[PDB]
């Protein structure tokens, strides 16, 4: 015996050819086994067969200002420069601008944030 | 909006590198119908002031006109198709120049074709010239990858034993914008599309032993794409290595500011669009010389008209064309040789030529 | 240059018409250009098998 909302959250036309003791531990423990079973399945079948995010304020923040329009914050940029080169940029970096405009995001934090915006903009057992 | 039924193997709008008969089975593939019949059609017409060969004199007008036809109907899935090409009409008195164009034409032949779309956009078909009476096979695949698009067209000959590919890809190409993330809302924001795009094509031609007989390529370019991408790798990667005196001389910051401006939301420094450079080139034709042309596509002279300017090395020509959907008006000016020795290579022979599509005129 | 840099270009063009067209024809986008109910049949026709209702009952049975 399994409720109406979890009838319509499986698949459907699946036959139950045994009785279960009656309570509802033995009805989710079946359900997720069931879970377990299919997303088992998937990967076996899957393995049998043959991207930088930069902030919006910082990168608007960094634009609006501006060098270069006289010697003052022309040598304040080229002293910070500097410095900066020296000690904050590592060798895999490739820029200084580029960096202190990049969102510096996990590469499972940056898959996350991808799904959840096209969960936002618009599979088996998930739900 | 305003989609018109295009060809779906050709690509680029007012230049044709496909036969006619496999641009009369992709519009016949083309219909929206599970059923019909459709009909295409070029033509071409030359103007001049005729220039004899041998005494360098004028000696009256020379007007040609070439023209090539197509017709298909479709079946279920298959189709049929019955094409004319390359049907030569000449007009003009006491020219060598003709004669030898029209011993050395394209000749006015007739072709059935029997295609079959074996697959969804994958397309076979057999062809054989009535006239000459010669068979041939071809194939064809399309397809659409998000973003991009790409044709390729193979015709096999085994009487001549001649080999054709053509080949066409459109792709937005390099892309400078960044992928923000929106700091209130949580959400990441993908840059919008512009819908210009660049267009690479090439064609491979063996006839017999020769390996690499003939051979052209064209690669054909957004302007506005490009210098906003050049723009920004300077911006960001160049500009922060410049040395520091380098900005101390007069007026030099001022004109770094006017070329390269400061970033915004939309993420383009320079708004410049409906410009466009194409560089063809072929390589069988000697010497190495490329064909270099600037367009506007403008679209408030007369509804989306197109504004050429070109230039060809080898035959020493300039060109100024005003096109829209499948009409050109195109007057070429050709450079002669000069005398020998000194201030003698001057402009002369303004020629004046009509491209058409009756069929294309409906719309 | 032309005998090193001819067959890189006509190579390149060729190539990436070749690899424009293969990856125009897997999962997504001809998912992509079908309705929902036969995409909901097609996802489990690539990523189970072809008899997945057999399938999804041994798992059920299983557990």
């Amino acid at each position: 015996v399994l409720t109406n909302t979890q009838a319509t959250l499986l698949p459907t036309d699946l036959q139950t050819k045994r009785t279960i003791k009656p309570g509802l531990i033995y009805t989710n423990s079946a359900l997720r086994k069931f879970v377990r079973n299919v997303n088992t399945r998937l990967n076996l079948k899957l393995l049998n067969s043959k991207q930088f995010i930069y902030s919006k304020r910082w990168k608007s923040i960094f634009s609006k200002i501006q060098p270069l329009q006289n010697g003052t914050t022309r040598k304040s940029y080229q002293l910070f420069r500097n410095v900066a080169k020296q000690i904050l940029v590592t060798p895999d970096a490739k820029s200084l601008k580029l960096i202190t405009i990049n969102q510096k995001l996990s590469l499972k934090e940056r898959k996350l944030l991808e799904l959840r915006t096209q969960y936002n903009n618009n599979t088996l057992v998930r739900p | 909006m305003g989609a018109s039924q295009e060809s779906e193997l050709d690509f680029v709008p007012r230049l044709s590198f496909l036969p006619i008969e496999w641009r009369s089975i992709g519009s016949a593939f083309g219909l929206k119908d599970k059923s019909g019949a459709a009909a295409n059609g070029r033509a071409t017409f030359t103007v001049r002031q005729g220039v004899d060969a041998a005494e360098l004199t004028s000696t009256g007008r020379v007007i040609d006109g070439q023209a090539d036809v197509g017709a298909s109907l479709k079946l279920n899935t298959l189709a049929i198709g019955v094409s004319a090409s390359n049907i030569t009409f000449h007009s003009g008195l006491d020219d060598p120049t003709a004669a030898a164009a029209q011993r050395s034409s394209l000749i006015p032949s007739l072709k059935l074709t029997a295609a079959k779309q074996f697959k969804r956009d994958n397309y076979i078909a057999v062809s054989y010239d009535l006239k000459h009476q010669k068979p041939e096979l071809s194939a064809c695949w399309t397809g659409e990858a998000g973003a991009d698009r790409a044709t390729l067209l193979v015709n096999v000959d085994p009487v001549m034993r001649s080999v054709k590919l053509a080949a066409a890809v459109r792709t937005p190409g390099p892309e400078w914008r960044k992928v923000l993330y929106n700091d209130e809302t949580d959400l990441l924001e993908y840059p919008a599309d512009d819908g210009a795009r660049h267009t690479l094509y090439v064609q491979h031609e063996v006839r017999g032993r020769d390996l690499l007989h003939a051979t052209r390529l064209g690669c054909r370019l957004d302007l506005g794409r490009l210098v906003n991408y050049v723009v920004d790798f300077v911006d960001y990667r160049i500009e922060e290595n410049i040395p520091s005196f380098v900005w101390n001389v007069p007026l030099l910051p001022q004109l770094y500011s006017l070329l390269v401006p400061a970033d915004n939301d939309e993420q383009v420094r320079h708004r410049i669009t409906g410009w466009e450079l194409d560089v063809s080139h072929d390589f069988a034709r000697s010497g190495l010389l490329p064909v270099v042309a600037i367009s506007k596509t403008s679209k408030k002279l007369l509804g989306g008209g197109t504004l050429t300017a070109s230039y060809d090395a080898a035959a020493r020509e300039a060109g100024v064309s005003l096109s829209r959907k499948g009409v050109s008006v195109g007057a070429r000016v050709a450079r002669a040789e000069g005398a020998a020795g000194g201030l003698s290579a001057g402009w002369g022979r303004p020629s004046i030529h009509v491209a058409v599509e009756p069929l294309g005129l409906l719309q | 240059a032309v005998k090193a840099a001819r067959p890189v270009l006509v190579g390149f063009v060729l190539h990436r018409v070749l690899k424009t067209l293969d990856r125009s024809r897997q999962l997504e986008y001809r998912l992509a250009r079908m309705g929902p109910e036969e995409a909901r049949e097609a996802y489990y026709e690539a990523v189970l098998g072809k008899d997945w209702k057999q399938q999804l009952q041994a798992d059920w049975d299983k557990a």
